[PDB]
């Protein structure tokens, strides 16, 4: 089966402008603030970074299955997929819009492709006050329309944007996804080598990884690295509309599970499948 | 022709045989012209009497102002500006009765009060070129009272720079049996001497040498002295929130301090925004002495102009490819055919005014003072016989793939929340209502209504009317720009935020303005000494605007 | 033990938490001006469950709690005449950092809170942010950052920002005060147009009299400020240093 | 003429000094002077009498939602238009900083 393994269309493998192509219906894609626009960071030139002219976010309108959308991408390539002031303002201004389009009748879903590493530093508050304005334009936006987050790889969904992640109806991921809230290497430095090892992929993974989260209900889906399957994947769930009783919701049950836990001892994968 | 249908021709040619001893051919002895006058014009006459807006027929304004009341009176004046006291005069002596005309500036409150004292009767107050119209209509006059420079012993005239309203008043009276009059300021005895030919001989029926010059207002000169940082502020957000956004081509400025500025600022401001050929190439315009440096500049490619400002004649002969000159080189203005372009031709009207409503409802009629619309609603309103697309005139459609959804000219109303006096500009009813109920008009004397009004400019921005869906959303949009005003005083600031993002206002920092940076360092000319460096010394400015 | 405590102790009078919570969480209900309001406040608990989450840090308890708390003022008021203000009382250094709580999620139990408030926020309830001390990356995202309107106190102690001064300085002193967006005092903060008001106090540590009567004024004309108008966040756009925000929404909708 | 006073709050003492304008006809100046944290003090001297609440919605709009310096700010207005008042104070916060 040469073949098979000749003609893998891996979804990874595509920059976040492609992947965003491909998602949207054929012929739908269409960018706003697109590179020509210029409109780029107002704050990296002066720290003597180059910048990029989107900022690292694509944003565009188009159709998910007949239906009117927008999907913000992010660029992992680009500082890291760090969120900046424009970046961030691209991503919340559009799920902003798709609130209101659904006020007017218009059925609007958000799409968002996380690969991002948190706040960028050298626009730190302003990516911060950003995320917050995504996390709200989510939860408005899916009083009306389930917000679908996929989170792929290679750099996985890190940070203020994973709290925007938890906020998602639905979160898709891939094995090489990783959903967390700090980065290893800042865990390993804030509360020694022992807490957690930067240098142990392997463990990593086992905690925050893809399939770990999917296991372990913090995930709602579990995709194959593939371009088809996860627009299926995609599609279907926006399908599906709201759903009924979303993670966020769940305060009490999280609460009460937590309390069954021993903490006195590190937990493991298998532990946390079992407790949940 | 039969002698039932002739009957004007019959009156004129008794009129002409009662002056036939006291004149020699065409010309009129500058001693009986009184007698002349008591002659020629018989109780109860329409006359056209030029106060054009610059060039006054001042001597016969004065001699008709000398004559018997008991052999004139009861005169209908048809006079396009209302402004020397002779005009009024005329109504407390009991010469003239009724009045139709365009604009008034000084005379405002003397209008009103001849009103009240029933010396005077308004039959309407129009737009110029809306008067000129009723001529042939509604109101053909009996006698033209006019003025020009240079006449030759047949009648031919030279009117020169001063042109203005003069042919669009005399065809109408030459042409119906009616008797033209006028003056000018010397008759040459070798008709070759004539600089040109304005008026041709066939339309006058008589010439009189004048005690002294026609008097020439100076009425679009600004003092760029005057012009403080709140007018630059509202013209920087103009050129860059107006012109440049709708890509204005062509455009007429109203009168006034507000629209001096953006002149004075186009070579400081607008180059900094690179917008030089790319913007306000062709004018309606009188030939403001602000404008120069935008000209020298090489921003203007083109004006026509309505009149002449005084002292700018000498400039313009120096301009030729960019004014309408003459064979003899002079200016050739034209208030009819430039007022017909102002309306049909040009992509903006922009001007200020005394009082907006919260309806967009504009007027300069406040209590007690008739002041006249001049220009403003011909210009002010959107053209509904207009075809012709231009870019500016179709970015204001909200659709541009719907066929039948027509184009609109930009009407922008730029003034200040309030006015110098301490009265606001935006107000919770005109002025125009009570006056109406007072004068006794069947309606409201509104300068521009409302429902015209593309663009409301103010100091606090700009609101985007033409983008309104409702009557009631564009009150919003006039209530967030309308500042501590009245008007201003019923917006919920919370709600600009929203109207700022949806495009529906624009405050100077969505343009890129930072309001700070208005200051008078971006006049291209500072004072009047300024204008005239500018002009290589061609602008001779009046006495009036002189500091040497 | 923190400045949040002290100030939920100053502002409610009640200092015992409510069994329910976590220990880690100060909830009382009270009124201000006779109107209804809810206090929250995160606060170190040196007992709690997670060895990570001892020093006043926001982590799984305090996440889902705030939540629950939240959720149950919300539910609560769904047919009341008024809806309860909710007074977060910002005192965070940041995110708990631990296996325990990346392996049970902590970025979950995070977004509890905010879907909690902002859905408070949405359904009228107004929410007013009392930074009396660090408000720290996606603490204070979960903690306060949803809110109607920020008042911070004008202290040198009180610092918004996403990673700590030690982290950002290892990764690369106080150089940040070149640019806005980076630098951690309250006046650069203030200069980004996120703050409704800054309010200096005599003794920040234990408010005087004079400190508490100024405070609960304050947020007295926050409270009225926000009633009836936009529950959304777009006050937050204001000031020039945010212009590319402000410009980024408008050529969003030119082109939407 | 009239004399008013308005107070707001305010945050840290702006530590700069300045005077921008003059009082022309139609114009003011403005002093603008470090003032006492917490508070921001306006006093207003007007030509134009009865425009105490005209005054009162100035300063309203200007420091809405937006902490200015502590300042001590005399103010001698000879008639200026609210939009004169308005971008004169601007330029003199401006300088201020």
């Amino acid at each position: 089966d040469v073949a098979r393994l000749l003609a893998l269309r891996s979804f990874t493998e595509l920059g976040a402008r492609q992947r965003a192509r491909a998602l949207l219906d054929a012929g739908s894609f269409r960018e706003l603030l697109d590179p020509f626009a210029g409109v780029q960071s107002p704050w990296l030139e002066r720290q003597g970074i180059v910048p990029q002219a989107d900022d690292g976010v694509v944003v565009a309108r188009g159709l998910l299955d007949g239906q009117p959308a927008v999907l913000a991408a992010i660029e992992g390539a680009f500082q890291g997929g760090s969120l900046g002031e424009v970046s961030g303002a691209k991503i919340a201004g559009a799920l902003e819009l798709a609130a209101e389009d659904n006020r007017n009748g218009v059925p609007t879903r958000a799409l968002l492709l996380l690969e991002t590493g948190g706040v960028r530093l050298q626009e730190a508050n302003l990516g911060l006050a950003a995320i917050a304005e995504i996390q709200a334009a989510i939860v408005d936006l899916q009083r009306y329309q389930p917000v679908v987050a996929v989170i792929a790889g290679p750099v996985g969904c890190f940070g203020g944007m994973s709290i925007a992640a938890g906020l998602c109806s639905y979160v898709l991921v891939t094995r090489e996804a990783r959903l967390g809230l700090n980065g290893p290497q800042v865990i390993e430095q804030e509360a020694g080598i022992a807490e957690y090892d930067s240098r142990d992929r392997p463990f990593i993974w086992s905690l925050t990884g893809g399939e770990q989260r999917f296991a372990s209900g913090l995930a709602d889906a579990y995709l194959a690295d593939d371009l088809d399957e996860v627009r299926t994947s995609v599609l279907a769930y926006f399908a599906k509309g709201l759903p009924a009783r979303p993670r966020c919701r769940r305060a009490e049950d999280y609460l009460r599970r937590l309390g069954d836990l021993d903490t006195a001892e590190q937990p493991d994968a298998a532990g946390v499948r079992r407790l949940y | 022709p039969p002698p039932q249908w002739s009957r004007r021709r019959q009156e004129k040619q008794r009129r002409l045989e009662r002056v036939r001893g006291l004149a020699d051919g065409a010309v009129l002895p500058r001693e009986g012209l009184v007698a002349a006058l008591e002659a020629l014009i018989a109780p109860g006459d329409r006359v056209v009497l030029e106060g054009n807006n610059q060039k006054q027929a001042d001597f016969l304004s004065r001699s008709l102002a000398r004559v018997d009341p008991g052999k004139l009176h009861d005169l209908h004046m048809i006079m396009p500006s209302v402004g020397r006291p002779e005009h009024l005069d005329l109504f407390e002596l009991g010469i003239a009765r009724k009045l139709d005309f365009s604009f008034s500036g000084p005379q405002s409150l003397r209008i009103g009060q001849l009103l009240e004292d029933g010396l005077l009767e308004i039959g309407a107050i129009h737009t110029y070129i809306e008067l000129y119209a009723r001529l042939v209509v509604d109101l053909i006059p009996n006698v033209a009272l006019v003025a020009g420079f240079v006449a030759d012993r047949e009648g031919n005239v030279y009117t020169g720079p001063s042109t203005e309203d003069t042919p669009a008043l005399v065809e109408p009276t030459a042409f119906s049996d009616g008797i033209v009059i006028v003056q000018v300021n010397r008759i040459v005895d070798d008709p070759r001497d004539l600089p040109r030919v304005d008026i041709p001989a066939s339309w006058v029926d008589f010439v009189v040498e004048a005690d002294q010059p026609f008097y020439i207002e100076p009425l679009f000169t600004r003092d760029p002295r005057h012009i403080k940082p709140v007018h630059v502020l509202m013209a920087m957000m103009a050129i860059r929130g107006i012109y440049q956004r709708h890509n204005v081509q062509s455009l007429n400025h109203g009168i006034g301090f507000n629209t001096a500025a953006i002149e004075l600022i186009l070579p400081t401001y607008g180059e900094s925004l690179g917008l030089k050929g790319k913007i306000c190439r062709h004018w309606t315009l009188n030939p403001h002495p602000t404008l120069i440096p935008a000209i020298e500049s090489g921003w203007v490619e083109s004006v026509h102009c309505f009149g002449t400002e005084l002292g700018m004649e000498g400039y313009i002969a120096q301009r030729p490819d960019v004014f309408f000159t003459g064979r003899d080189g002079s200016l050739r203005s034209n208030r009819m055919f430039c007022q017909l372009a102002g309306q049909y031709a040009v992509d903006l009207f922009i001007g200020a005014t005394l009082q907006v409503d919260g309806d967009g409802h504009s007027s300069t009629v406040t209590r007690g003072r008739l002041a006249g619309f001049g220009g403003a609603p011909n210009m002010g309103h959107d053209p509904r016989g207009r075809r012709h697309s231009t870019p500016a005139w179709l970015d204001m459609r909200g659709e541009p793939e719907a066929l039948l959804e027509r184009g609109r000219k930009l009407v922008v109303q730029m003034v200040e929340t309030f006015q110098d006096g301490g009265k606001p500009t935006f107000v919770e009813r005109l002025d125009a209502l009570e006056v109406a109920r007072q004068t006794g008009m069947p309606l409201a004397p509104v300068m521009i209504y409302g429902d015209d009004v593309t663009h409301v400019l103010t100091e606090e921005g700009i609101a985007y009317l033409y983008k309104a869906r409702s009557l009631e959303e564009r009150q919003a949009m006039i209530a967030a720009v309308a500042g501590i005003s009245p008007i201003g005083l019923r917006h919920d600031p919370r709600e600009t935020q929203r109207m700022r993002r949806e495009g529906l206002i624009a405050l100077p920092e969505d343009l890129g303005i930072r309001r700070t940076d208005a200051s008078r360092e971006l006049l291209a000319a500072k004072s009047i000494a300024e204008l005239v460096e500018w002009s290589g010394g061609l602008y001779q400015p009046p006495a009036r605007f002189r500091s040497w | 033990a923190s400045r949040g405590l002290a100030w939920f102790q100053a502002l409610a009078g009640s200092l015992a938490p409510r069994p329910g919570d976590p220990a880690s969480l100060r909830v009382a209900d009270a009124e201000l001006d006779g109107y209804p309001v809810r206090f929250l406040a995160v606060v170190p608990d040196p007992d709690n469950p997670f060895p990570r989450a001892r020093q006043g840090e926001v982590g799984l308890l305090e996440g889902w709690g705030l939540a629950a708390a939240v959720d149950e003022a919300l539910e609560a008021d769904r047919e009341a005449p008024r809806k309860r203000a909710l007074l977060a009382i910002v005192d965070v250094p940041s995110q708990a950092y631990g296996r325990r709580e990346e392996a049970l999620g902590i970025h979950q139990a995070l977004a509890g809170a905010v879907d909690a408030y902002a859905r408070a926020r949405l359904a009228g309830h107004p929410l007013i942010g009392l930074l009396v001390g660090k408000a720290m990356s996606g603490a204070f995202l979960a903690h306060g950052y949803q809110a109607n309107r920020l008042i911070a106190l004008h202290d040198p102690g009180v610092m918004v920002h996403a990673m700590g001064k030690a982290a950002a300085a290892r990764i690369t002193e106080a150089l940040a005060a070149k640019v806005p967006p980076m630098a951690y005092d309250i006046d650069s903060y203030a200069s980004l147009g996120l703050l409704w008001r800054t309010l200096p106090v005599e003794t920040v540590e234990v408010p005087s009299t004079a400190d508490l009567v100024r405070v609960r004024t304050c947020l007295g004309e926050a409270l009225a400020d926000i009633l009836g108008g936009p529950r959304d966040l777009g006050g937050r756009l204001g000031a020039a240093n945010r212009e590319a925000s402000a410009r980024v929404r408008r050529l969003l909708r030119e082109q939407w | 003429m009239e004399t008013l006073s308005f107070e707001f709050p305010a945050g840290q003492p702006g530590r700069g000094r300045a005077l921008v304008g003059c009082v022309g006809s139609g114009d003011l100046e403005v002093l603008l002077e470090p003032g006492q944290p917490g508070k921001l003090s306006i006093q207003v001297q007007t030509s134009v009498n009865g425009s105490a609440s005209r005054w009162q919605h100035l300063f309203e709009r200007l420091f809405d939602g937006q902490t200015p310096p502590a300042l001590l700010i005399d103010i001698h207005d000879f008639g200026a238009t609210p939009g004169v008042v308005r971008l004169r104070l601007e330029q003199g916060f401006e300088e201020i900083g």
